[PDB]
């Protein structure tokens, strides 16, 4: 019967790990750098598109940075198409949460809302995991800023400067030596970018193959801003922190 | 608007004695003014020394019966055709009548035999399943001309012994099966003058040790 | 629906998704559980290859189940978080209906429970995650300290360790634990787990979590300054 | 029966790779060339009219479709797999957007609510990716004109112009060139009858091109009159005639 | 009926009536109206008959699998709230039910918890159920003390099911006595109210508006 | 890969075959049936010294009249028990009687087989049913995870079985007493159990028909493994 | 070999293994014997028991008065099957006030069995049975196989070493038929003919196993040492 | 729950030495208004049942419908169709006892009245009656309707118990039978005057009988009854 032809996407290897876990990170390791880096006024958030063309629509563009509520963004690393189906669920959390508490949704929650969704498709169903790996940014008056990863595994890790797609370990050891505890957004700004530009494989670091983000308490008194970089913002920043 | 219930009128009797028990009952089945049958047997030999009456209703009580019938034969295919104690058969029929609990059999069941002490046993339901072990009781249309009389004539009630003026009860000495027979057949005799639905034919069913036996005689056809 | 059976018995009369799950178990950091006289002490350690980690935000490795009771474990994390969430419930189940805190003993017999079920029903693979789970019976000051497994099989125990390098701490806990006389203090209880860990840890800066339960809901985690107070106690008694 | 494959057809191998969509990614580049251009008043989608026999009637195939009244798509690679994706595309129009807000969608939307039903067929039980990129060229009041590019896996991209399909590579090059932000409609057109003349090897004419703009709107083609705000399609499939006009000045 | 149950210094008393009736037809005179649960838990009979004897025999099934599964007693609050959760998912199904769960355990002492068809449930001290409820309160109010010896409890139990079997049409037939300790139940037998009656009227001195 | 419900060519259902595998790693337990009682007694095999032994249930109530010993995979028994349980209470409850042993015995039995592609796979633990009824006696049962059970007069499973039912062919006769039962199985345990053999290590429990189902406290097995000693010494 | 992994694959020679393995199994089981007459019809069966301890395995199932089997093989599925026609014989008389004809009784159980080889997941059934019965057109005996064919005989063998039985069924065929009012001589016949399958061991009182139907007989079941008359 | 439209009155039936006699007339009711004058309302089952049926005829027809399919199914596989295993009254009746008891207990009954009669396998008479209701009995006469109340009354003087059966012969009863469908058509107005007549007998068998009228009808005294009391003209 169907049996035969059946891959049996949750099993585990001899060794004790999730085959296709493992392959769907191995895919991971290909998509565009992301980082996230958190400071004590804010979150940033920058991302490298993938091999683009000069024909693309830069403005209208998005395939790594999104929007989750007004307080919760996220970086993309992987399979675009697979990373809508899960913004949309995470879109979806944070208005139910809304509806039935009257209160923004805390970060940690939705976070652990959506790893959840991940960890079923490894243990049960018979179907591929998500090969998607999430950077969280997001602001909550509990923890105040705050930044999260999850990858297929459907595992989370909350952290203060983190990189997932490619040259992770290249990216990670650079933001481990310059990262310091009492940084500033502005500072941020400028280390994501450096990382960035060291670590690509381009040639050189752009504007067009760059999505960029804030999350600050540089909002008009006590609330918080979104604040996704326009093509032009993106193209002022990389000249102010001196790259280009 | 379509009624799903329906009154045959009957009336059963069943009487427990010291080593044995009666189940009887009336033979006529009606509807309204009209006699359908002036001889439709009413209980049943339902096996392993138990007989059973479901009045009230015929066609939930045939459906009661028949199913208990099949509950004893599954008992013994599933419990090494070990005998179902009449106890046992009593609890069994609790749960099939409470399982009809919100569309009841509309029915008065009485089972009748032989306790696991070989002593003479009869139970008692009401249509959803409440049970009770008892020593005399009436079922169906002329229940309330007979339990009186019953009271009165098995269990001694309201009688005292002469010269002593309510101070000394009559003693409950134990009935044997003729003495049993003949206040069945004088409750019949007398429920069929007084009672429309009453009357045709009485057939008593006999449980002892030895097994089920059946008797049967005439009544006023009225 | 997806009902292929992949928990299934081999020609030895193994279940290999079962054991592959205990190595995954293997694969996890290393956790311990001890039990003192009127306390029990779950220790955790955290792996150091991560740092610029948010410690505050970050799961913690060991959960409180109700007030009463903490689960740790080691394995797949993601794995964890649905035991965690079943037990969490099943706890709250459990006050609703019979009007009283789970015993330590039905809380890990259900958590035992829902692994065993998943090794075997079909579409579905078993927990790559052993916990131990440790806490007071309501209204009873003697300690509880038990371990579950991919299996289900659970049991209680005195000391116990799961994870990596488990079994070189085990070795430590089997020469050091006595029953006749356990840890009378929270000091000395504390101090054995710490030491413990220092077998297999590294450093014992932020890779090693503490955390103590106390009879009538009394549950706090230590911080890194204090663990680091035993960590320095102890090798300067070792220097000798 | 039943449907008893519960189970995903597409995996990651252990390179980090999805067999099925690439392969899917190479049905697609067998496939024959179509090709988008978007203009600062309008958007042009062609494609080659590939006719399987000359007995076949080539105008009973569209390759190019409505999908909505301001929304047209095209396609390289399996035909089949492309006419059930409009027709999936043309009801989940009105299902999960007209119905609810009595508007037709922004392209972007329709695009994204395409690219999910492509996603799907690489995850769900029993089924294997669509073997087509599709190229929707729209326009709506607040987005204005665009043209996006989806793909088997999914992804969908914004472009200025692209192309898809058996000489793409090349096409692409030859649109780099050509296209800038401040080209007309018909220097659209024009471009696309130049680059899409270099794939074709056979006949050249309207019998044999597909051509369809999203541009002004055609009050002609709305089929009532009365109601002012009721403007008409800005999609417009080209005819034959007008075709071999262009083809001229060529 | 009249149920009654009261707890005190030496455990619970329990005292029903025994008569079913089906509209002015005295249909039994002989009900056992205290269901014996287990060996340490009785269950208490008004409303329908059938419904409070089918689910509380229920009751000691689902209380036999606790202890099996436990190993240990099961509390009166978890035996009382696993029959109200019962019969409250067949709320509004016609279920018609008045009873008091009572027991005795090490952790609670001697319990009472009257458990209705509506689904309330109450724990309390003296609970009185059925048509001459108000008959029996008024007997165990105005004698009811914490300190009563196992004796004196045993006849105010007796005497509150007299009061109601008296003057209450639907109660009567005869009284029914258990006596809850730790250590299970003690039935104290079945007393015909016909014979009680004058017993009583004589030694008491009451029920002087009647002629003897 | 192949059907969970295969036939192999031997004309055997190989997942069955497999379990059965399974149960001869198991630790040993011994069932003795007399006419003063059953004896159930298991191994315990605590994997660690820090593993509190009292905590290692393989002897279990089903009801007031039926014990129940296990071995092999001992986490699948917890259904099969949870099963039995509900069996014994659930006929009491529609029969007002307590079930006869062996229709308890077949409606556990009744699980085994409910695997396909119900649950995944057979069971992998082999249970020893005894128990007391008043038309059949003090009787042991043997459920397998293949839906079969064969009544014994005394039954060995588990890792040192087939030494143990050697043992238990020689020693059994139909007038065995509890106390001799009792000595027999924790003689038969102590020559197959790998540790030496105390009270905190093996555990017993028994039948009667007075008192109901018994698991025997750790200071009562004490005494009756110094009994035994002594016996052995005797000659 | 490459056609036996599951019951919905035929073989290039349009064979079906997994059934034929299933076939097998009855083989491996204990031997029984099915024999009638025009009045009444026998049921003999070996049972086997695990070793001197254990009980010997029962054989024989009651399905109504007047119908029931014996089996050899997996005995589960004996107890599926068994129970399959307890309920179609009890559906015929509940529902038809009719006993169920022994012919119509075999359908059913062809029919259930059949379904078991034309599917994906399930599994042939490991056992063969003997049924015999007394209904409306006399006494009866069939043949069960898991293949689904059922046949009506007059005498035959099922199990281990069964072909001996048979082959003297197949002498005796112009004798045994004619037993006519006369259990004992026709379970006589039945004995006599398990014997023939018989090596090593022989029959003793907790081994044999025999049951009858008949014109006025309740299908019944004789074990102990009410089959020691016979041995 | 329904209510029946086009209706079927009176099915009168009695037992005899030999076998049983029914009769129905051809009458199908829409009300007051007499339809239908050519409905057949006995429908023989083989050669040994005739099952009469009264009350609603949309389920008169689907009944007859399930009699048809029962003979199909009852031939299928089955050699001894047309001999020890052809279907017998008593099959026949509790098949249709089971159906009216079902589906009065799904409250959506069909709204009949029916009487089974035929002769067994072994000689032995059966005569049973099943309703809307699933209430069945059997008695030496039986009649639905009106005939329960008129013809019942006339055949019991005839049988008025098992012990008159033997002494009753096919001449007297069908006498009897006939004179009630006479009695039944004076009083009852929803009969007609054509009706079926069927004898079940164990040595002729199945004798069906179409297109029978009530005759000998007394009427003449008619002329003589003038008013309603005082008018004498
Ligand atoms: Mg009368």
């Amino acid at each position: 019967g169907s049996r035969r032809y059946d891959s049996r996407t949750t099993i585990f290897s001899p060794e004790g790990r999730l085959y296709q876990v493992e392959y769907a990170l191995e895919s991971i390791s290909h998509a565009g750098t992301a980082i996230g880096i958190m400071a004590s006024d804010g979150i940033v958030l920058a991302a490298e598109r993938k091999v683009t063309s000069t024909l693309l629509e830069q403005d209208t563009s998005t395939e790594k940075l999104y929007k989750l509520n007004d307080k919760i963004a996220v970086a993309v690393a992987g399979l675009t198409a697979d990373a809508e189906i899960l913004i949309n669920t995470a879109r979806i959390h944070a208005q139910n949460y809304l509806k039935t508490y009257n209160e923004d949704i805390p970060v940690e929650i939705l976070v652990r809302r959506l790893s959840d969704i991940k960890q079923g498709y490894t243990q049960h169903g018979g179907l591929r995991p998500f090969g998607v790996s999430f950077i969280y940014a997001g602001y909550d008056d509990r923890y105040g800023y705050q930044l999260y990863t999850s990858n297929p595994s459907g595992n989370y890790t909350g952290w203060k400067a983190i990189s997932v797609g490619a040259n992770t370990s290249a990216a990670q050891t650079l933001l481990q030596m310059d990262y310091k505890d009492d940084m500033k957004v502005d500072d941020a700004i400028e280390l994501a970018l450096k990382t960035l530009s060291k670590t690509t494989d381009s040639s050189a670091l752009t504007y067009d193959r760059l999505e960029f983000a804030t999350i600050r308490k540089g909002a008009n008194d006590g609330e918080v801003y979104q604040k996704i970089f326009k093509p032009q913002e993106i193209k002022d920043i990389l000249v102010k922190t001196g790259i280009t | 608007q379509f009624n799903p219930y329906g009154d045959n009128g009957g009336t059963i009797l069943g009487i427990a004695g010291e080593d044995f028990a009666v189940l009887a009952g009336d033979t006529r089945n009606i509807t309204d003014y009209s006699i359908n049958s002036r001889y439709e047997p009413k209980v049943f030999d339902c096996g392993d020394n138990i007989v059973m009456s479901a009045n009230g209703f015929a066609a939930d009580g045939d459906a009661l019966v028949k199913r208990f019938k099949n509950s004893v034969k599954w008992y013994h295919f599933d419990h090494n055709d070990k005998k179902l104690s009449i106890n046992s058969a009593a609890r069994n029929i609790q749960h099939l009548l409470y399982g009809k609990r919100f569309f009841p059999y509309y029915v008065h069941t009485i089972i009748a035999g032989l306790d696991e002490d070989g002593k003479g046993a009869v139970y008692s339901f009401d249509p959803v399943g409440s049970y009770e072990r008892e020593q005399c009781r009436a079922g169906g249309a002329a229940a309330s001309l007979i339990m009186p009389f019953l009271d009165n004539q098995v269990n001694f009630k309201n009688q005292y012994e002469p010269g002593t003026n309510g101070k000394v009860k009559k003693p409950l000495k134990y009935l044997s099966v003729e003495e049993v027979i003949k206040l069945v057949r004088d409750s019949f005799t007398s429920a069929t003058e007084r009672h429309i639905q009453v009357g045709d034919g009485l057939e008593i069913l006999i449980v002892t040790k030895d097994g089920v036996r059946k008797e049967f005689y005439e009544l006023k056809r009225d | 629906g997806y009902d292929r059976a992949l928990s299934i018995f081999s020609p030895d009369g193994h279940i290999f998704q079962v054991e592959y799950a205990l190595e995954a178990v293997k694969r996890g950091t290393c956790a311990v559980g001890v039990k003192g006289k009127n306390c029990v002490v779950l220790g955790c350690e955290r792996r150091s290859t991560l740092k610029l980690q948010d410690t505050r935000i970050t799961p913690s490795k060991v959960s409180k189940i109700d007030s009463h009771v903490v689960l740790s474990f080691s394995g797949l994390n993601a794995d964890s978080r649905i035991l965690i969430e079943k037990a969490r419930v099943e706890a709250q189940s459990h006050r609703l209906t019979l009007e009283d805190p789970v015993t330590v003993e039905y809380l890990t017999r259900y958590v035992a429970g829902v692994q065993q079920r998943y090794t075997q029903s079909g579409g579905v693979r078993p927990f790559g995650v052993s916990t131990l789970i440790a806490g007071f019976d309501p209204r009873d000051d003697e300690p509880k300290l038990y371990q579950t497994e991919p299996s289900g099989i659970y049991s209680s125990w005195s000391a116990q360790t799961i994870g990596r390098n488990s079994k070189t701490v085990r070795e430590f806990l089997e020469k050091n634990y006595d029953r006749k006389e356990p840890p009378a203090t929270v000091e000395e209880c504390v101090k054995l787990t710490v030491r413990s860990l220092l077998e297999v840890v590294q450093t014992g800066a932020k890779n090693i979590e503490i955390t103590v339960v106390k009879p009538d809901s009394d549950i706090v985690a230590l911080s890194s300054e204090e663990i680091n107070q035993y960590v320095t106690q102890i090798e300067q008694e070792k220097q000798e | 029966m039943t449907d008893r494959y519960s189970f995903s057809l597409t995996t990651f191998s252990p390179s980090g790779k999805l067999g099925q969509i690439d392969y899917a990614l190479t049905a697609v580049k067998q496939g024959v060339t179509s090709l988008g251009i978007k203009a600062t008043n309008g958007v042009v989608i062609a494609t080659e009219k590939k006719s399987s026999s000359p007995l076949a009637m080539s105008e009973t195939l569209s390759k190019v479709s409505l999908l909505t009244p301001d929304i047209g798509a095209v396609y390289s690679g399996m035909g089949p797999d492309y006419r059930v994706l409009v027709d999936k595309s043309r009801k989940v129009a009105h299902t999960s957007y007209k119905r609810i807000y009595g508007e037709y969608p922004p392209t972007k939307l329709l695009v994204s609510e395409v690219a999910k039903i492509m996603q799907e067929a690489t995850q769900s039980g029993g089924v294997r990716p669509f073997g087509v990129s599709l190229l929707i060229a729209g326009h709506d009041e607040f987005n204005g004109f665009s043209l996006y590019q989806v793909d088997p896996s999914g992804s969908y991209f914004p472009w200025k112009a692209t192309a898809i399909g058996k000489g793409s590579v090349a096409a692409k090059t030859f649109l780099e060139k050509r296209w800038n932000d401040e080209l007309e409609l018909e220097d659209a057109i024009h471009i696309a009858l130049l680059t899409l003349k270099e794939s074709v090897e056979g006949e050249f004419n309207g019998d044999t091109i597909e051509l369809a703009i999203i541009g002004d709107e055609n009050p002609d083609l709305l089929g009532y009159t009365g109601i002012p705000t009721d403007k008409g399609p800005r999609f417009r499939k080209l005819t034959s005639q007008e075709i071999n006009d262009r083809l001229e000045a060529l | 009926t009249t149920t009654l149950a009261f707890r005190f210094q030496g455990g619970i008393i329990v005292a029903v009536d025994s008569r079913a009736t089906a509209g002015n037809w005295v249909a039994s005179q002989t009900v056992k109206k205290v269901i014996e649960i287990n060996p340490f838990l009785l269950g208490t009979m008004a409303g329908g008959v059938a419904d409070c004897q089918f689910w509380e025999t229920w009751l000691g099934s689902q209380c036999r699998l606790h202890e099996l599964r436990e190993k240990e007693r099961i509390s009166v609050a978890a035996a009382s709230k696993i029959l109200s959760n019962l019969v409250y998912q067949y709320k509004g199904a016609g279920l018609s039910m008045g009873t008091m769960i009572c027991g005795y355990t090490r952790k609670e002492g001697p319990t009472i918890y009257y458990v209705d068809s509506d689904g309330t449930r109450l724990k309390g001290d003296i609970f009185c159920v059925g048509s001459g409820q108000t008959f029996a309160y008024g007997v165990l109010d105005s004698n009811y003390k914490w300190d009563l010896s196992v004796e004196d409890a045993l006849y105010l139990g007796k005497r509150s099911i007299l009061a109601a079997a008296h003057r209450d049409a639907y109660s009567g037939g005869s009284v029914n006595l258990y006596h809850v300790t730790e250590d299970g139940w003690i039935y104290h037998g079945n007393h015909d109210v016909g014979e009680l009656f004058w017993k009583v009227k004589e030694e008491e001195g009451s029920f002087n508006n009647v002629i003897g | 890969d192949r059907g969970v419900s295969t036939f192999s060519p031997e004309g055997r259902l190989f997942q069955v075959e497999y379990s059965l595998e399974a149960i001869k790693l198991g630790s040993t337990a011994i069932g003795i049936a007399t006419k003063e009682g059953v004896v159930l007694g298991v191994e315990k095999r605590a994997t660690s010294p820090l593993l509190e032994s009292d905590s290692i249930e393989k002897i279990v109530e089903i009801d007031r009249h039926i014990g129940c010993a296990m071995s092999g995979l001992t986490a699948d028994a917890r259904s099969m028990i949870e099963h039995a349980r509900t069996a014994a209470v659930t006929h009491n409850l529609y029969y007002d009687e307590d079930i006869n042993v062996e229709s308890l015995t077949q409606s556990v039995c009744d699980l085994a087989l409910r695997f396909g592609e119900l649950m995944s796979r057979p069971f992998g633990v082999a249970l020893l049913i005894a128990g007391h009824d008043a038309d059949d006696g003090y009787q042991l049962f043997h459920a397998e995870p293949s839906g079969t059970f064969y009544r014994y007069n005394a039954k060995a499973i588990g890792s040192g079985s087939e030494g143990a039912q050697a043992e238990l062919l020689n020693e059994w006769h139909s007038s065995l007493t509890l106390k001799e039962a009792e000595l027999l199985v924790l003689k038969i345990l102590k020559q197959v159990m790998e540790e030496k053999l105390d009270e905190n290590n093996a555990q017993l429990s028994c039948i009667t028909k007075q008192d109901g189902f018994k698991i025997y406290d750790n200071e009562k097995t004490a005494e009756l493994i110094k009994e035994l000693k002594e016996k052995e010494a005797a000659e | 070999n490459n056609y036996d992994g599951d019951t919905v694959t035929f073989s290039p020679t349009g064979r079906l293994f997994q059934v034929e393995y299933a076939l097998e199994a009855i083989k491996q089981g204990s031997v029984t014997v099915g024999l009638r007459s025009n009045t009444h019809a026998v049921l003999v069966a070996l049972k086997r028991n695990a070793d001197e301890l254990s009980s010997y395995q029962k054989k024989i199932i009651k399905c109504d008065e007047h119908m029931g089997l014996s089996l050899a093989g997996l005995a589960p599925d004996a107890r599926v099957l068994s129970n399959y026609l307890r309920q179609q014989c009890n559906y015929s008389s509940l529902v038809f006030n009719r006993k169920l004809a022994v012919e119509r009784a075999g359908h059913l159980l062809c029919d259930k069995a059949q379904k078991n080889t034309q599917s994906y997941g399930g599994r042939p059934y490991g056992v063969g049975l003997l049924i015999i019965g007394y209904d409306k057109s006399g006494a009866h005996l069939l043949e069960f196989q898991p293949s689904g064919n059922v046949t009506e005989l007059y005498g035959t063998a099922i199990g281990a070493r069964s072909q001996g039985a048979k082959t003297y069924l197949e002498r005796t065929l112009d004798t045994f038929i004619k037993i006519d009012g006369n259990p004992d001589e026709l379970i006589k016949a039945g004995v006599e003919a398990i014997s023939q399958s018989l090596r090593d061991e022989s029959l003793t009182v907790d081994n044999l196993s025999i049951a009858i139907v008949g014109k006025d007989t309740p299908f019944t079941i004789y074990d102990g040492e009410a089959v020691a008359k016979y041995i | 729950t329904q209510q029946p439209i086009v209706t079927g009155t009176s099915v009168i039936s009695m037992k005899y030495d030999n076998g049983v006699i029914i009769a129905a007339d051809n009458l199908g009711s829409y009300g007051s208004l007499l339809r239908f004058n050519g409905v057949e309302r006995l429908i023989p089952v083989g050669d040994n049942t005739v099952v009469g049926i009264s009350g609603d005829i949309s389920d008169m027809q689907h009944i007859e419908r399930l009699l048809k399919d029962l003979v199909t199914e009852n031939a299928y596989d089955n050699p001894l169709a047309d001999a020890e295993e052809a279907l017998e009254p008593s099959y026949i009746f509790e098949y249709l006892a089971t159906v009216m008891y079902q589906r009065r207990s799904k409250m959506n009954p069909l709204w009949n009245a029916i009487i089974v009669a035929g002769v067994q396998s072994n000689g032995d008479q059966f005569l049973r009656y099943v309703n809307l209701l699933g209430v069945t009995y059997s008695s030496p006469t039986l009649a639905t309707g009106f005939g329960a109340h008129m013809a019942n009354p006339l055949l019991r003087k005839v049988v008025d118990r098992e012990s008159d059966i033997p002494k009753t012969t096919v001449q007297v009863a069908e006498e009897a039978i006939v004179n009630a469908m006479r009695v039944l058509y004076y009083r009852d107005a929803r009969s007609s005057r054509n009706f079926s007549l069927a004898i079940i007998d164990k040595n002729t068998g199945l004798t069906f009988k179409k297109n029978l009228q009530v005759e000998n009808m007394k009427w003449d005294f008619a002329k003589d009854i003038k008013g309603y009391g005082t008018q004498k003209i």
